[PDB]
């Protein structure tokens, strides 16, 4: 019927501003700190929370993530520890999705991984590398646990493959990549009603401003990655600013 | 002979088997426009007369085909006293295989308006032939290689820059061959509108598996033909080395349709498949998504990538192509493991026995065919892809017999 | 099967007259191992049970015929001229020394001479050597100045791979004369039971011509493919001039043809003017020289003067008598290439056409585009490509700034 | 008529002795040192002085000589200075014969040459590397100018070319070479009566005396030049033992 994130994306409508999306990858430093950190994302005002599943070799994320979900893996980083983190998300009051790399799913098992990221309280997944070309098991266990389902858009997507996309998404579309971000999401916006994040290199309180006026979420990763390097005190300051700038437009 | 498609084609979607599902495309949205592009211009150009001609020229006039079948009568001795016949692929242009796939795409490239062109290399052999095409092509060029195979095949390194190609040494993960794959992976993402990715073996997303494999068929076509001539007969087994397997799908694929004739790849199996510095992706692998497709790799118990370990540049790999995978399946195509020393001992012996001082990686395949051919015996004929020839490994090669 | 007998010199070895260019200059403690050759090869050379073998081998081992590309993108830097090149760069060792060293190495298998010795300066030769040495089963021992094995290392490296013994010379200038010097002292002293595999179209009766004979092979292809290719004889056929042995290999099929003009590049180094050169015919004379009467580079009393060139397979004093006849007959035209022009040339064909080729034959290509200019739009220039850059890599990369 | 050289083997045959054939390149250590041990070599019992021609490529030399005579090229040496030494020769009441690759000949011109050394006081020339198949023109300046001419034979000679070899030398035969060198003179003996010299790396006196036995001359070379650098003095003993090693009684 509804989107597991639907609520969400309406109360940020109805509140007048956009949803605070945030990435933290598991294992970073370590474990114990990452899920620390994830709590504290959820205490400093993020509306989801993005639970990074760190990949041997991660060809889509830029150098901050890449070299935390390196140092993750170095640290001995299981998947079973990011479904921990889920389940201590969903006990502290978020809402956990996770993001992830398709193999680590496929060794997993596609249906037993979202039998337990329902478990844990997850809600969804977000899948970087897995197009719907690839999506039959996926959309089957989408369906049967009833997680939302974040395919990713491109600048480039030809409009037969955006329409495609955005009708295999529920929840919302990861409009990932200058007038290119807004451009995206009014492609996105003449074919659906559902929630477009858009995840820009997002830094200050300002270009999460800038984003709030068009996207219906506003994606930071790298930023809160950095942060929490300098220290837990540092995540908790720049994402009380990133929760002030979505609220501004 | 490209435009004519074969039974043992994928979908649409580039799947081989069916229900089994190898292949397809494990790819970002982001690249889906350019492959889809890429795609349609292979399928359009495979049937153009005026793209088959200029293939056909420059592999004639150009590279050097056909490429001689040798028969390599000192190695029956230590072969069984079976026949070795010996696909001199180490005569090509810029002396490896690599030279036939990088013409059909490079000329591909230029169909599509394409103005630069990116590779990865291991070996370097596959950075050469592309630099070498760009450069008669008038291409921009910039080649990924891992900072571990800069250094051991440094030769490799100095010709490209020679012909003109843009050198980046890549320093992250295991900084060889899937970590320069990584590397031209984000610069096609980035770069996609203006740029061709010309890959070099017959994995990756669909269309590079069936494509790279198209263009590698002439080396099994030739083959079939001149052994029915030399010989009077199909061959009793047909080998090959297998990284990625483009020389391996090459020579094994005119002969998928003989049932007699008994193929076998092998694979890299480094210090030994039990010390956990290997590249034998079938003995050791298994199924999962990697680097585009669904294929076999090494990969821990939470699907993380394992590092592979060879003496060879070129088979330093912990995947292989789908359509591989699929042939295992069926149980078409016997895989089998190679150790670093066994490699070795037939880059010696054929140096010392027939003149041919063959690429590493070939040395595989010829340690392979040593022991099959003590398996058959007397009078067996045994065709073997002799990828490329040993420059690039004469360093290496003389540090391991101490010729310093 | 066997080519007339029309330019050969007489029973003597002379071209010319019974006192002219060749003949045999060598102490009577080698008369007997020479007229022993010298016989086995009149024998053999109307055997077509031999050119069967050599032939057998050229096809299937060494990969012939070596095809003949037009080097389109080398036009406007040739006079708008077109330039074929014969791609003897793509023959197994890569360079045509492998076509006269199978013909001898049969020949000494076939006088049941059991060790086999030559010089060398590039290297290629003695690969090329001791690549036939171990294909035949032969004892081989190589002989190169120090210069040379310290410019040419990666070929020091392959021969001992294959098996030879490489000796470094340490006399006189350190190069090819100085190699030959060597492995002339090690047959007088192993007459008994070693055949001297001379790489060059000179030294004493039989050598130049037999040579020669090896190497017609070369002009014989490109006399047929050219036509095919231009619909003409060509207006010129140009090579580089070390010996002689590639040049005179793809002249001597166009010497009956009038109208073909024929024109040999020897290197210059740093200049003819400057005495650190190794242009044999535009600055020596007539003398006797390593076994046969011809030009060298000597001093008033006759001294040989040491030759310089940044490519070691042309720093030679000497050239080969039937060149030294062609040249006063007025057939053919020698002229000087420096070290600059060649390197020039070697990095145009780089880029432009994606082949590296041997130093030596850059020489080929440098005077085939000055050619082109006064030859002008259409002429049609048929270019020896004796061999690939592969040894010359390192010192190609620190020319052009390539490696710091 | 008889040869430049028959007198001296006639007189060395009546006195029951051979020949003591001595070698010195020219210019070495420099010009006038050589010219004083080749003085030396006639003052000490030497009856033929084979003055030596340095050569830039002496592909027949072994290591004593090469390295001589590249000492002697690199000190300036000239072809006009062998004509000097064999012109101190004569004056010293030696014998002279020249000793020379054949291509300084060929630079010089054969007949001048021939000319100028017969002028010089010179007996004969030797040539190591010109075989009669190619001496056209030096047999046309030998019978002019009344010069000897000295071939070479091998232990490998075939029956006809050392008869042709022999029926072409004046002077004296030089078997050039262990029972080869008693095999080769009887060889040369049962063709001809020409006189015969052996070379055979002779050092000692009792080398010297053993030679004489059979041979008509015996010639020394590398152990003369090997004497010379250590000291005149040294070359005159060494060369009176060998004085007294060719005779007999
Ligand atoms: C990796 C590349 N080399 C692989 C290679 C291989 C193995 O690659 P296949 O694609 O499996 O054939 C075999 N032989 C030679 C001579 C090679 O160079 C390269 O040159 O980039
Ligand atoms: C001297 C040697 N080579 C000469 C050479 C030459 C000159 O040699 P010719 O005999 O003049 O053809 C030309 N091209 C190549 C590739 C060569 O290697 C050698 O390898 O011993
Ligand atoms: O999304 S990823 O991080 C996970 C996925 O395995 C990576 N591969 C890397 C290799 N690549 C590729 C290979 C050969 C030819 C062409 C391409 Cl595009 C496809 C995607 C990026
Ligand atoms: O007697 S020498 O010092 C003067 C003479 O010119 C020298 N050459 C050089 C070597 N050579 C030769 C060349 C190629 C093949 C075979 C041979 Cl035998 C003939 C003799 C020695
Ligand atoms: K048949
Ligand atoms: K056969
Ligand atoms: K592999
Ligand atoms: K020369």
């Amino acid at each position: 019927e509804a989107s597991r994130l639907g609520p969400v994306f309406d109360s940020c409508r109805a509140n007048n501003r956009a949803a605070l999306i945030g990435y933290l990858p598991t294992g970073y430093p370590d474990v114990p700190a990452s899920v620390a950190a994830m709590t504290a994302l959820v205490e400093s005002g993020c509306d989801i929370i993005e639970v990074g599943v760190p990949y041997s070799d991660p060809g889509m994320d830029g150098p901050t993530i890449a070299r935390a979900t390196e140092a993750a893996l170095r640290g001995g980083v299981r998947v079973r520890d990011t479904l921990a983190a889920v389940e201590a998300i969903s006990i502290a009051g978020g809402r956990a999705v996770v993001m992830t790399y398709w193999n680590p799913v496929l060794r997993y098992g596609v249906d037993a991984f979202a039998r337990d990221l329902a478990a844990a309280g997850g809600l969804g997944l977000i899948t970087p590398d897995l197009i719907p070309d690839e999506a039959q098991q996926w959309l089957a266990a989408s369906e049967e646990h009833r997680l939302d389902r974040i395919f990713l858009v491109a600048p480039s997507s030809t409009p037969e493959r955006l329409a495609a996309t955005v009708e295999a998404s529920r929840g919302f579309v990861y409009a990932a990549s200058s007038q290119a971000a807004p451009e995206l999401v009014g492609r996105v916006k003449a074919v659906s009603d559902i929630p477009v994040g858009v995840g820009l290199g997002v830094r200050s309180r300002a270009q999460a401003a800038q984003i709030a006026q068009y996207a219906d979420g506003v994606i930071v990763g790298s930023a809160l990655v950095t942060a929490l390097t300098e220290g837990l005190p540092r995540l908790r300051a720049l994402t009380g600013e990133l929760a002030a700038g979505v609220r501004l437009g | 002979a490209i435009a004519e498609p074969t039974s043992h084609d994928p979908d649409s979607g580039g799947h081989f088997g069916g229900p089994s599902g190898w292949g397809g495309r494990y790819v970002p949205e982001a690249l889906m426009a350019v492959i889809e592009e890429v795609t349609a211009a292979y399928q359009k150009e495979r049937v153009s007369q005026d793209f088959l001609d200029d293939l056909d020229r420059l592999q004639a006039n150009y590279a050097g085909r056909p490429s001689p079948l040798y028969e390599a009568t000192r190695l029956s001795q230590h072969a069984g006293s079976a026949r070795i016949f010996l696909k001199r692929e180490d005569l090509n242009h810029t002396g490896s295989h690599k030279i036939n796939n990088v013409l059909g795409q490079a000329l591909l490239a230029r169909r599509m308006g394409k103005t630069r062109v990116i590779a990865e290399t291991g070996a370097g052999q596959h950075g050469v032939a592309t630099a070498t095409a760009c450069a008669l092509l008038g291409l921009d060029c910039v080649i990924y290689m891992g900072g571990i195979d800069t250094a051991r095949q440094a030769l490799n390194v100095a010709r490209m820059r020679l012909l003109g190609a843009e050198v980046v040494a890549v320093q992250t993960g295991s900084k060889t061959l899937k970590d320069a794959i990584n590397e031209a992976f984000r610069d096609w993402v980035a770069n996609a509108d203006n740029t061709y990715y010309c890959f070099g073996t017959a994995a990756g997303p669909h269309p590079f598996p069936t494509m790279v494999r198209d263009f590698q068929r002439i080396i099994g076509m030739e083959a079939r033909v001149q052994i029915q001539g030399q010989a009077g007969r199909l061959p009793d087994a047909v080998v090959a080395c297998v990284g990625g397997g483009s020389n391996a799908i090459g020579i094994f694929h005119a002969f998928l349709d003989d049932p007699g004739v008994r193929l076998v790849g092998f694979e890299a199996a480094g210090d030994g498949v039990e010390t956990g510095r290997h590249a034998a992706t079938f003995t050791a692998g298994s199924p999962g998504a990697f680097h585009g497709s669904f294929s076999y790799l090494l990969q821990d118990e939470d699907g993380q990538t394992i590092e592979s370990h060879s003496i060879s540049a070129g088979l330093d790999y912990p995947g292989v192509g789908p359509e591989h995978a699929w042939l295992k399946e069926a149980g078409r195509v016997d895989y089998r493991p190679i150790t670093d020393s066994e490699a070795m001992d037939a880059f010696g012996l054929l140096c010392r026995m027939e003149g041919i001082i063959p690429a590493i990686e070939s040395a595989h395949a010829v340690a392979g065919a040593l022991k099959l051919g003590v398996e058959l015996g007397r009078g067996a004929v045994i065709v073997v892809n002799l990828s490329g020839r040993g420059d690039k490994d004469v360093e290496t090669a003389a540090k391991w017999f101490g010729l310093l």
